[PDB]
């Protein structure tokens, strides 16, 4: 999942099953692997 | 600040190694062992802390197949983290587990140090 | 440091956005560039960060530690070292 701030797209961050939080990535604009 | 990191992947198999003091060992047979210059052993702990691998737990990730196993061993400082699973050669892989958001933490991490080593590696020794 | 079966340079602090144009830019002038690995993080798409460059000899490769350590690509300083020492 990619949600496009008004920066460009990013990585959103997820929750670790020990309720930790894994931060969000910014990825290059027009990049898809 | 103590360091180590170990990567296992696989009798075939690759494996390399980084000591504290910047020795890299090598093996794939094809082993080789070279010492890296103290701005390499700085990147590689950059990306080791920006991956956030520290932080993640292998209990829900796939345990050692018959494919084959991966190993992952990293020390910084207090921190250290050892986790075994089996292979995953892409994406659609990780994808496929309980937990495939901290799977791919690991997948990506491993692909970026596998990219360094290979670079080192290969450019040094011109295989 | 330690010669190659060439001579190797280790560039750290590069920018996430540059491309091997700007390595080749910069480096270029100091001597014949073998080889430029700017390594990509696949899952971002930026230039991970680092990259190897290769010079035919060990007079190009000094040179261009010498002069392209603290130099800026892209705005942002950069750091040149040897890739590899002796044990
Ligand atoms: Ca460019
Ligand atoms: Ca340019
Ligand atoms: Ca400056």
């Amino acid at each position: 999942t990619y949600l496009q701030s008004s920066e460009g797209k990013f990585i959103p961050a997820t929750k670790r099953p020990d309720g930790t939080w894994r931060k969000a990535r910014r990825v290059k604009d027009g990049y898809v692997p | 600040e103590d360091f180590y990191l170990r990567y296992y992947v696989g009798h075939e198999f690759l494996e390399f190694e980084f000591r504290p003091d910047g020795k890299l060992r090598y093996a794939n047979m094809i082993r080789k062992e070279a010492f890296v210059h103290q701005s390499v052993m700085e990147e590689l702990k950059r990306i080791i802390i920006d991956s956030e691998i520290m932080q993640e737990d292998d209990l829900p990730w796939p345990p050692p197949d018959r494919v084959g196993r991966q190993e992952l061993e990293i020390v910084i400082g207090d921190e250290h983290i050892s986790f075994t699973t089996s292979k995953t050669g892409s994406l659609v892989d990780v994808n496929r587990s309980k937990d495939p958001e901290g799977l791919r933490c690991f997948y990506y991490l491993v692909q970026d140090l596998k990219c360094l080593v290979f670079s080192l590696i290969g450019l040094h020794f011109k295989i | 440091p330690q010669r190659s079966v060439g001579w190797i340079l280790f560039v750290t602090s590069i920018h996430e956005e540059a491309q091997e144009d700007e390595i080749q830019e910069k480096f270029c002038d100091y001597g014949e560039i073998k080889n430029i690995h700017l390594n990509l993080d696949r899952r971002t798409g930026f230039s991970k960060g680092y990259a190897l460059v290769e010079y035919e000899t060990h007079k190009q490769a000094l040179a261009a530690k010498e002069a392209l350590n603290g130099a800026e690509i892209m705005g942002q300083t950069i750091q040149v070292d040897w890739c590899f020492v002796k044990g």
